[PDB]
């Protein structure tokens, strides 16, 4: 049962998003303003995104032993690096991403 | 970006065009037959 | 049992495909394999190395585009075997080898290895539950809805024409010489190259066939024009430069009815048809002659079905009505037959099951051919 | 043994350096070797022989500088070592020859003996643990987004084009003239003797550097301003002086776009990077000329992208749209990407070990050498 990952997001984006949301409009960079700008902001960002690989990097170069182990255990084990990389990849996607 | 960080080397050129570019500007048919009589 | 017949039309140009039922193939790409030239330099580039369908068409220039099929004869399988593959990929079809027989279109007189191998690599690779090899004329004249009548086709490499009869195939009568499609536009390059404009890439003569398909007509008198000079219309290249043709436009496609020009002692298409016409029954000369219907996509230059007329008109027998077909559908002639043929409840006779071939082998299906 | 890697931008102008993952290279100080020239008598003056950036930059008077590398081409191994201890050394970097990884830029086509020579030099005297050589190319594109693109960079002494789509580069569209910065200040400086103003010692010459970093322009038209024999705008010399220029504020810098005034028959760089574009593929054409990056310091001159549109518009085919992003690090752009690509980890798959060269030598640099 190989572990899953949310990966966070900065709150004022999804504050933002959501006041996008609120109307029927698209978010984009341009919303944010005299935002964009901030270096601290685009800072905060970088360590975010950074964490982001840190943590998918922790699951894309998992992998097992195929000598020893029960059969079933590989089996398994490669149905659940899929769903995992699945649901990652969907997060990955995401508008807020 | 990172204004400062271009306020402190020196090379960096403000107020000039970043980007230079060129102006803009905005099957047959069927039953080909012939008789013969 | 399975779920829906996958009509697979192959050509050595174009392959297409798509369920049966369907109403036009729904998946059509050139039938080549670009792999990339230059050198992986940068990171995040263009990952993975063999490329097919619209990303090997996009980044056309990085591409080495070759053919593993010529002359409706696979060269290389191995190519074949990706281009299967990723028919059956996400990007196409999002299914499984597993549940869909194979209804698979392939041209007259091919080698025995060419069925034999290709079933092998369905029912081993692909491990479809039936296959089944067909000829490409019988789904031409299976689309047009009539029953009685010749075929001529012209697709990518090769040309040949079947005289039916209610769905029987004549087999001694299917004339069939080499000189389609690709070859007119390889000796275009070379009337190109004669011209001054040289395009030798690989990636390039792919550009010589978007010439042949939109600056190439049929000359009615074959000599009469050639004796005058023409107002030699212009060409934008994807470049954007510009070439001027002239001569080079109407002789290209001449080849087809005098493969002399290419050094050859084969046929025109009009011979194919005569001869494919007169090697067969004298009592049905004339109902063949009421129907000619023509497919493939070299049948689709200006003046073609014109030009043809009157060289039947000169090869066959005074005061017999000639009757020349040409349906909307000549590229999709061969699929839309492939659909209503696989969409029948006979279909399921008249298939292959994976476990007779299992059993007989490849004599099963040489057997079951038809 | 690896703690953030040292980016090393060796540019025949000034050498820009730092470790990886910065944003901004740290160290620009310029690449040269100043000794003095005056005798020292008085005890307490200055220590040392040898003075290199912000200290040969402030008693410049006092020296005498020689550069080390001259058309990305080292002429000096000795100063160049230690320019490099320069960069180790504690007012620089405090950090040790053996701890961190070392990303060291070249120009293009540089002949082997460079790259051999460097890599002893980083391996014998300097006991870098991983050593990895890259394109002054590919590391614009990295530090501007694209991966498709014509780098144009124009260092201080070598210019080429390199194109590069989706990041494969096609090396044998890479070309490569040894005419920049150097040559249009030493053509200043022959502009100044022909009107009247000479200077010849090696610490002056950074005067007339600063001449034509502050006081020239490229005129849009080559002759609207030639015979106009326009005004004479004066500019201020280190000591308090005056020099009044006219006809060498842009007849210096044309020296580029055409070497003839030089002397030597060659192409100009508009030329370097239009015939680099037609030398590549026919289908990459349009996407080259929207895609054309500038980097070096030699593309900051006044009027420099107007002059390099209309050159490239009158060499190109009509109505293609030719886009010229201009970032504003264009010095810095070289370095960046480099920061970028060492703070990668496919880096460590990329670089080369102590051990592997120990056990190989040259040959595993030629073999990673793209
Ligand atoms: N408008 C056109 N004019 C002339 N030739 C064409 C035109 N369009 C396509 N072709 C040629 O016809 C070929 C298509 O035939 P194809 O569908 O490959 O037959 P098959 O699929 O049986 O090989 C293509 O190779 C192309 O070169
Ligand atoms: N603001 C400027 N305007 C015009 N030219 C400049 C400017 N600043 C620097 N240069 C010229 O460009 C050179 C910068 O060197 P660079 O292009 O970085 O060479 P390299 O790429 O080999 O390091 C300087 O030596 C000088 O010749």
């Amino acid at each position: 049962e190989i572990p899953e990952i949310s990966l966070p997001i900065h709150p004022m984006i999804t504050n933002v998003a959501k006041q996008c949301y609120e109307r029927g409009e698209k978010p984009k960079v341009t919303d944010f303003g005299d935002k964009v700008e901030d270096p601290t902001f685009l800072n905060q960002l970088q360590s975010g995104v950074n964490r982001w690989i840190r943590e998918i990097q922790k699951v894309t170069k998992l992998d097992r032993d195929p000598a020893s182990g029960t059969a079933l255990q590989e089996i398994s084990f490669w149905l659940n690096l899929e769903r995992a990389l699945y649901r990652i990849q969907e997060k990955r996607e995401s508008p807020e991403v | 970006m990172a204004d400062p960080k271009y306020a402190d080397l020196p090379g960096i050129a403000r107020n000039e065009p970043d980007v230079y570019e060129t102006s803009d500007l905005p099957l047959t048919s069927t039953s080909v037959e012939h008789i013969i009589v | 049992i399975a779920n829906q017949p996958v009509v697979i039309d192959n050509g050595s140009g174009v392959i297409k495909a798509g369920f049966a039922g369907d109403q036009i193939p729904k998946y059509c790409f050139p039938n080549y394999v670009g792999r990339p030239k230059h050198v992986r330099v940068m990171a995040g580039a263009l990952e993975g190395d063999i490329f097919i369908g619209p990303k090997a068409e996009e980044h056309r220039g990085l591409l080495s585009i070759r053919y593993p099929m010529e002359h409706g004869i696979v060269k290389d399988w191995n190519d074949m075997e990706r281009i299967w593959q990723y028919v059956y990929s996400k990007d196409q079809l999002q299914t499984f080898s597993e549940e869909h027989p194979v209804l698979l279109t392939e041209a007259p007189l091919n080698p025995r290895k060419n069925r034999e191998r290709a079933a092998e690599v369905f029912f081993e690779t692909f491990n479809v539950p039936a296959l089944f090899i067909s000829m490409q004329a019988v789904l031409s004249l299976y689309a047009t809805g009539r029953t009685t009548g010749v075929v001529l086709d012209s697709g990518d490499g090769v040309t040949h024409a079947v005289p039916i009869y209610e769905g029987f195939a004549m087999p001694h009568s299917i004339m069939r010489i080499d000189i389609a499609g690709r070859d007119v536009s390889r000796f275009l390059r070379l009337y190109l190259r004669k011209e001054g404009y040289d395009f030798h890439s690989s990636s390039e003569f792919e550009i010589v066939k978007a010439i042949k398909e939109r600056a190439c007509y049929l000359s009615i008198n074959p000599q009469k024009d050639e004796t005058l000079e023409t107002e030699k219309a212009q060409y934008y290249l994807p470049d954007g430069s510009t070439i001027e043709i002239g001569p080079s436009r109407f002789r290209a496609p001449e080849l087809l009815f005098r493969p002399d020009l290419i050094g050859e002692e084969s046929e025109g298409i009009h011979e194919v048809l005569v001869f494919a016409i007169q090697k067969s029954d004298m009592d049905l000369r004339r109902t063949l002659f009421s129907n000619i219907v023509l497919s493939g996509g070299s049948t689709l230059f200006k003046g073609f079905g014109d030009r043809l007329l009157s060289e039947v008109k000169k090869l066959a027998p005074k005061d017999v009505k000639i009757r020349i077909s040409a349906p909307q559908e000549r590229l999709y002639s061969t699929w839309i037959g492939g659909s209503i043929l696989a969409s029948l409840d006979t279909f399921k006779k008249m298939w292959v099951s994976k476990k007779e071939y299992e059993e007989d082998g490849a004599r099963s299906i040489h057997r079951k051919t038809f």
